[PDB]
């Protein structure tokens, strides 16, 4: 058996066991992705690789992970491209930015990839997500389409909280976002 | 106001048996700060 | 608040969350630091950093590892050198084999050291270990030579227990080794 | 039954810096023995 767990209730300026990519850094106690400029990707690891399957015996292992994050918009029309929860192979990088959220290369299925992400998408791209426009949550796996969507209607610069967990034993990627 | 979603993602035939985990955001002509305030993450594997 | 943790009850061969250095690697459902063999430093690490201490507030952590080990021997005379668990700059790497467990360079007090160890040594090293000659348990601060040691019997070829805790409120350390 | 106890007054803060590893090592020299480790747990908290 293993498990691997932490909790970070308050970001500090020099958070070591997590590895920052792009321009990802924390900053008044928080892990900022982006500012707001053009752009621009963010993306933050955890440190320890995490087992998440043995192939040797077959276990596939449970998960739960929760976080608050804000998007901060001048306004609520001109606001993109959104952020992600992701689990990727241990030497990930960043990949396409923009409507590609620093994590996928194509609306193409590539097994190569081996990433699925759960993305919080503010912006439409007309050539891959949901045809009514509309802001939602996605469940993301080896493509920026993703296999499932909710709407989600955004609170600008409300403290949102997620929960996200997988069960091994049903397969089942659980999602939930609160503004509370 | 919540928001679920559910969806059966058989794990092991599309990520390695080791994995790091993190977040991502990006803005591209349209733009927003992406922030996180607290992380929580749990994870258990019998063997 | 920041809270680490982690358990590995039974290590596998691709342990990706271990750094191993020297001769340290992982087999049989084991973390071997060592084969009966002469002349060897082996050490593995927990691969992300954690946070001790905290300057801008001053606070230090509470921390409580444990652990069972195995020491097994020719037979119970011609025993050596030991196990150390330590904690130590991020960068840490191999010092000195035999005698200073490869944790330490000197028995001279080195400030710039910054490892504190707590080890199981079952050779008595006459410049600095204990001169009743016996194997022990010790605690280490920036040097080889103990700031406090207790005589311990070696049971060779058994499993031990070890808990070790730090009580950050008296900056207390204990350790307890125990055999059934 | 067997046990050993030993407890000191060590403060930390002054000896190691605020982001630390930590680890196993173990040694051989002339003589030697097999130094290996079946199972670890850990766990810290810093408010
Ligand atoms: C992914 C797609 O990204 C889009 C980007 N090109 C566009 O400039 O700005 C929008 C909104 O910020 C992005 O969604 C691309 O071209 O790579
Ligand atoms: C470092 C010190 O280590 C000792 C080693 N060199 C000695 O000869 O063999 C014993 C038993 O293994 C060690 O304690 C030294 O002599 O160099
Ligand atoms: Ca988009
Ligand atoms: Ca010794
Ligand atoms: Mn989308
Ligand atoms: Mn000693």
């Amino acid at each position: 058996t293993e498990t691997t767990s932490f909790s970070i209730t308050k970001f500090g300026p020099d958070q070591q066991n997590l590895i920052f990519q792009g321009d990802g850094y924390t900053t008044k106690e928080r892990l900022t992705l982006t500012k707001a400029v053009r752009n621009t990707v963010g993306r933050a690891l955890y440190s320890s690789p995490i087992h998440i399957w043995d192939s040797k015996t077959g276990n596939v292992a449970n998960f739960v992970t929760s976080f608050t994050f804000v998007i901060d918009a001048p306004n609520s029309y001109n606001v993109a491209d959104g952020f992600t929860f992701f689990i990727a192979p241990v030497d990930t990088k960043p990949q396409t930015g923009g409507g590609y959220l620093g994590v996928f290369n194509s609306k193409d299925y590539d097994k190569t990839s081996q990433t699925v992400a759960v993305e919080f998408d503010t912006f439409y791209n007309t050539a891959w997500d949901p045809s009514n426009g509309d802001r939602h949550i996605g469940i993301d796996v080896n493509s920026i389409k993703s296999i499932n969507t909710k709407s989600w209607a955004l609170q600008n610069g409300k403290e949102a909280n997620v929960v996200i967990a997988f069960n091994a034993a049903t397969n089942v990627l659980t999602v939930s976002l609160t503004y509370p | 106001t919540s928001y679920t979603l559910n969806e059966v993602v058989p794990l092991k035939e599309f990520v390695p048996e080791w994995v790091r985990i993190g977040f991502s955001a990006t803005t591209g002509a349209e733009f927003a700060a992406h922030e996180v305030l607290s992380w929580y993450f749990h994870s258990e594997l019998a063997g």
